[PDB]
């Protein structure tokens, strides 16, 4: 319950599955399983259920055994990536493997394999690689024609295929550091929203005449009004977000071009995720969300980072005993950001112009030189 | 009862959180949750006026610009929060202000300049009177040091910054 140690947590949750395999409560298998390298690195643990299990094979506890066999078999099934990624532990899997063949006399052997994984360690590693000179201004032009919906959804398609490379390790030292230190997964996938919220910044900022920019920036309210339709919260931020910068919101002649309508759809966008009342609408509308949703990463990451600041992860200053809440608190948050890899978008997206879009999403300019286009647009 | 939004800005190793925890939550947290509304809200009484202050902490959204920029438009009171052990972390808080004068087009922004962690005197870098001659530049603004763990001006952080909210 309260003040746990590593040890026991572990215990318990060895004695937390069926001899015949079945899992009592699930719940907890799945926090310690996702939690632990918070306090214990995940070679170490497996090293731990090693060891109890050959504490138990002297004894001839059958049980002990196979309730050992069966967590790491359920550890294996749930979080494949790890034990693709970390050679450690893959050296502790194969000599329990080992201790399997031995003792066990592949009864228990077959419980246990390590390559089923249809893994792609690389796809973390992986950069894109596109050619020189493309002078890719027909997306400039493209964009115009193109359906808002169509644009939201392949926007949605490219940074749910970023997300999906986030693992935990990512989550667990960002939240460590407050900051993407040597975190090059998280680091890309922040970089690909601020692409977008630049890539409106530029969309807006290409046009010569203030009603044509003004006709963008409806363009754009009304991708994100798609966005939100396809209840996709974090891109609804990057381009709402982007709509506010400050390059664009200093652009008042052209402001005076919008709609009225659009000014009204753009400030209902704007206060649905306002940081007002602790992103109170944002949170209620997600929580209504049924099926896909995108939540906004950030706000859960600006939970993780108060929640590893203000709680303490030990009670004891021995550094043996688990804050229970904490671990609990923090779990609530990183389950549901798990849970979002489960389903995929129910979007249509042709890879063509997925690249199209991933080379004008590329183009980086610095803050000062949208600030400075801005000027030329419209002076003081 | 008036309303005030109060955004707290800051590098890394500053303690940001930390003041902003002390404030609302106080001393003895025991149960906290950050994802619910009022867990950054405050009553509070300044120059004889009862005012609700909310609290926007950026403590891990500093790296997404578009949260940065809403930040920064939503808040009426912006705190520049500075470590006094390291000089970057002071010299990082003119890009801060600059962008706040952006995204507001005035130059006028109710903000103080506060040096956290002011306990820690024999790892001090910056000297006060550096605070002092920036908060003095920018418009005149207010200017405190502070620590967390002493708990010396960490009411008076948002006590001041909702004076010059209404001066």
């Amino acid at each position: 319950d309260k003040g746990c140690t590593v040890e026991e947590l572990l215990r318990g949750c060895i004695e937390a599955f069926d001899d015949s395999g079945k899992v009592r409560d699930p719940q907890l298998v799945r926090m310690f399983l996702m939690m632990h390298p918070w306090y214990i690195p995940s070679s170490q643990l497996a090293a731990k259920l090693l060891h109890i299990y050959q504490q138990s094979r002297k004894d001839n506890s059958n049980s002990l055994q196979v309730k050992t066999c069966h967590l790491v078999r359920y550890w294996i099934s749930a979080f494949p990536a790890e034990f693709d990624l970390n050679p450690e532990l893959a050296e502790q899997i194969k000599e329990l493997k080992a201790l399997l063949d031995q003792e066990g006399n592949r009864r228990h052997s077959s419980l246990i394999d390590i390559d089923s994984v249809p893994t792609y360690k690389w796809k973390r590693q992986v950069t894109q690689r596109n050619p020189v000179g493309q002078k890719k201004r027909k997306m400039s032009l493209l964009f115009d024609h193109l359906e808002p919906m169509e644009l939201a959804e392949h926007l949605t398609y490219l940074e749910y295929r970023s997300f999906c490379k986030i693992l935990f390790q990512d989550y667990h030292s960002f939240v460590t550091h407050g900051c993407t230190v040597d975190n090059p997964v998280l680091e890309r996938f922040i970089s690909l929203f601020n692409s977008v919220s630049q890539w409106v910044q530029l969309m807006i900022l290409s046009k010569p005449t203030a009603p044509q920019r003004a006709l963008v920036i409806t363009h754009f309210v009304h991708v994100a009004e798609k966005l939100l339709q396809l209840q996709n919260f974090n891109t609804l931020m990057a381009v709402v977000g982007g709509l506010s910068h400050s390059s664009i919101s200093r652009l008042k002649e052209t402001h005076s071009h919008v709609s009225p309508e659009t000014i009204k759809l753009w400030e209902g966008l704007t206060e649905l995720v306002t940081a007002t009342g602790n992103y109170g609408n944002y949170r209620r509308r997600l929580a209504a969300c049924v099926g896909f949703r995108f939540p906004i990463l950030g706000v859960h990451l600006k939970d993780l980072v108060a929640l590893q600041l203000a709680l303490p992860d030990w009670l004891d200053p021995a550094r043996t005993r688990l804050n229970g809440a904490k671990m609990k608190q923090l779990f609530s948050i990183l389950e549901e950001l798990a849970m979002v890899t489960s389903l995929r978008p129910p979007v249509q997206a042709n890879p063509d112009l997925l690249s199209l879009l991933t080379v004008s999403l590329d183009q980086y300019q610095t803050e000062d030189e949208l600030y400075q286009l801005s000027l030329q647009r419209e002076p003081r | 009862m008036r309303e005030y939004k109060l955004v707290v800005l800051g590098s890394g190793g500053v303690g940001k959180s930390a003041l902003t925890v002390q404030f609302v939550q106080g001393i003895f947290v025991e149960k906290y949750d950050p994802t619910i509304e009022d867990s950054y809200r405050k009553q509070v009484e300044v120059d004889a006026q009862q005012c609700m202050l909310e609290i926007l902490d950026t403590a891990g959204t500093e790296q997404f610009t578009a949260m940065r920029d809403l930040y920064m438009k939503n808040g009426q009171g912006f705190a520049l929060v500075y470590s006094i052990t390291a000089q970057s972390t002071f010299n990082d808080l003119q890009d801060l202000r600059e962008q706040i004068l952006r995204v507001k087009d005035t130059d006028d922004v109710p903000m103080i300049l506060v040096g956290n962690k002011c306990d820690l005197e024999d790892e001090r870098v910056v000297g006060k009177e550096q605070g002092q001659n920036l908060a003095r530049q920018w418009n005149n603004c207010a200017f405190l040091e502070s620590s967390a763990k002493s708990k010396i001006n960490v009411n008076e952080i948002f006590y001041d910054l909702v004076r010059q909210i209404n001066r």
